[PDB]
């Protein structure tokens, strides 16, 4: 016989013979592989490039402006792993670029770009 | 000496475990990582405690647990010390499940019991229970899930190998079934709703036959839709299934001494995952 | 159709991760760079911030729930986790700027309401029950305050 349900904190209880209680708190396993997430100062500039604003259908926050590029990550990551390499690949395809040199038109800007 | 504990669980904070053993004595613990430390024990059973249940601190400190002597027993922490506050045994067989409802309901519990019977116990002003049963399953009821909403239900395991949604109904007073669904070949030791109000609803019944069928709801109309898990039967019987509130994970307690874990994936078909 | 290859893309293989994925999708959005749907962009999101959940990141997590665009939804998540959660979420200022996300402040004191009436929050109150408080209060100047309070 084993039994096993979900906490509250979205973890496991499990019949375990082997601790004090009779159950053991584990800390289940997370798919969420990289790094510089469980550090907490990226989280931190990461939320000064945004702009919350409350919603039109309750007071709840939701975001409004946002300035998160692929560009941001790379300074977390180690140029040489291949992680780096997707994020940067996506950074040149993905990420607008500015031109900082005025256009006789637009279209020109375009052509630049 | 705790060679067989059959059920424990957590608080809302989770600071505070209940375990629930043979020995009819449920302890409580402080835990912290690696370090519970035993704060109680609890002897008022005769018979070995089958599960055990905190209900919402919106209601202090109260823990319903169920036991082989055929009665509920509604426990209370008062001043750092524990009392036997209330009982309800309106059941004339062994207890199997005890499993409180979403705190928007008032105070209410839901019982299993081997009689064929499930009951919903309100506590009154006067702290007194109004007790309104039902009749579930013919040979025996395993367990019995709650269901949250925002038109209450819940779902019910049975040793008929059926598994029963029933819903609130003002013209009843009682609540009155409206969905039965088939398929096991043997007791259906437990099922579960899961808490993801999410564009469909989920149930995983595991049972004795080795199989977990999961019924997906597209929403309030069209009816369930059966999906065995895995097409092999589990090296050995199941015993608890359990969801994830933050994803909508589902863990397996095979009584094969490891559990499980499975995903849906895009397919919608479930994938393990560890 | 960005979308339907990503979608295509998502049924075939594992090489973009949850995070990935959500912050792909979320940069495209805020940048007019491409379209995706309500409910891609909405998936993508409950994935990363459930991941992150069971990272015990809940104030990242918290933060991910926000690129919500389903207003009921992103309410129950962030109402759940924040009452669940309450004490984590309330340490340092990157907690701080964290529940100075816009986190309501009825969520916020109602949360930590209810995590007293557990451990055994008047001001919150101020701000049935009110009758268990006075029974707990069981000094004049204190009443006083209460007295304008209910009057208020």
């Amino acid at each position: 016989y084993t039994f096993a349900k979900f906490s509250t904190g979205s973890m496991l209880l499990t019949k375990d013979i082997v601790g004090k209680s009779g159950v053991s708190i584990k800390r289940l396993p997370t798919e969420l592989q990289r790094k510089f997430l469980f550090d907490d100062v990226y989280l931190d500039k990461e939320i000064e490039k945004v702009t919350i604003e409350a919603r039109k259908s309750n007071p709840y926050p939701q975001i409004s402006e946002s300035s998160l590029l692929f560009k941001d990550a790379l300074d977390y990551m180690e140029k040489t792993s291949s992680d780096y390499n997707l994020w940067k690949l996506s950074s040149i395809l993905f990420d607008p670029v500015s031109y900082p040199y005025k256009t006789d038109n637009d279209q020109v800007k375009m052509a630049l770009l | 000496h705790n060679e067989l504990i059959h059920d424990a669980v957590l608080d809302y904070y989770g600071k505070r475990l209940a375990t629930c053993s043979s020995d009819k004595t449920i302890k409580i613990f402080e835990v912290e990582g690696e370090t519970h430390k035993l704060i109680d024990t609890l002897t008022g059973h005769e018979g070995p405690v089958w599960r055990v249940d905190w209900a919402h601190p919106k209601f202090g400190t109260i823990l319903a647990s169920c036991s082989y002597d055929g009665k509920v027993l509604i426990w209370k922490e008062e001043n750092g010390r524990w009392s036997q506050i209330a009982v309800h045994a309106v059941h004339s067989a062994s207890v199997n499940s005890v499993q409180w409802a979403p705190h928007e309901y008032g105070p209410l519990l839901l019982v299993a019991s081997s009689d064929g019977k499930v009951s919903v116990v309100e506590f009154k002003e006067n702290g007194t229970t109004s007790p309104i049963i039902i009749d579930a399953h013919a040979i025996g009821v395993n367990s019995a899930s709650w269901a949250p909403a925002t038109s209450r239900k819940f779902v019910t395991g049975g040793a008929d190998n059926l598994v029963k949604i029933w819903k609130y109904n003002s013209d009843a007073q009682t609540y009155v079934l409206e969905s039965t669904l088939e398929g096991h070949s043997d007791w259906v030791r437990d099922v579960a709703w899961s808490p993801t109000v999410l564009l469909r609803s989920y149930l995983a019944s595991v049972s004795q036959d080795r199989t977990c069928i999961i019924w997906t709801q597209d929403n309030e109309q069209g009816p369930w839709k059966k999906t065995l898990l895995k097409e092999e039967k589990f090296p050995d019987v199941l015993w608890r299934a359990s969801w994830s509130l933050s994803g909508n994970v589902l863990a397996l307690s095979g009584g094969d001494n490891k559990v499980t874990l499975w995903k849906e994936n895009l397919e919608g078909k479930w994938e393990p995952a560890g | 159709n960005t979308e339907k290859l990503y979608k295509e893309v998502r049924q075939r293989t594992n090489a973009l991760d949850v995070q990935f994925c959500w912050y792909l999708i979320q940069t495209l959005r805020f940048n007019g760079t491409r379209v995706f749907s309500k409910e891609t962009s909405d998936e993508a999101t409950f994935a990363f911030a459930a991941q992150l959940e069971f990272a015990q990141l809940h104030g990242h997590s918290l933060f991910v729930s926000c690129f919500l665009n389903d207003d009921k939804a992103a309410e129950d998540t962030i109402k759940r986790l924040v009452m669940r959660e309450i004490t984590l979420l309330r340490a340092s200022t990157n907690d701080h700027i964290l529940n100075r996300l816009k986190i309501p402040s009825q969520l916020i004191f109602n949360a930590q309401a209810l995590k007293d009436r557990y451990e055994g929050s008047e001001v919150q109150n101020l701000l049935d029950l009110a009758e268990m408080a006075i029974v707990t209060s069981l000094v004049q100047n204190n009443e006083l305050k209460t007295l304008r309070e209910i009057l208020n």
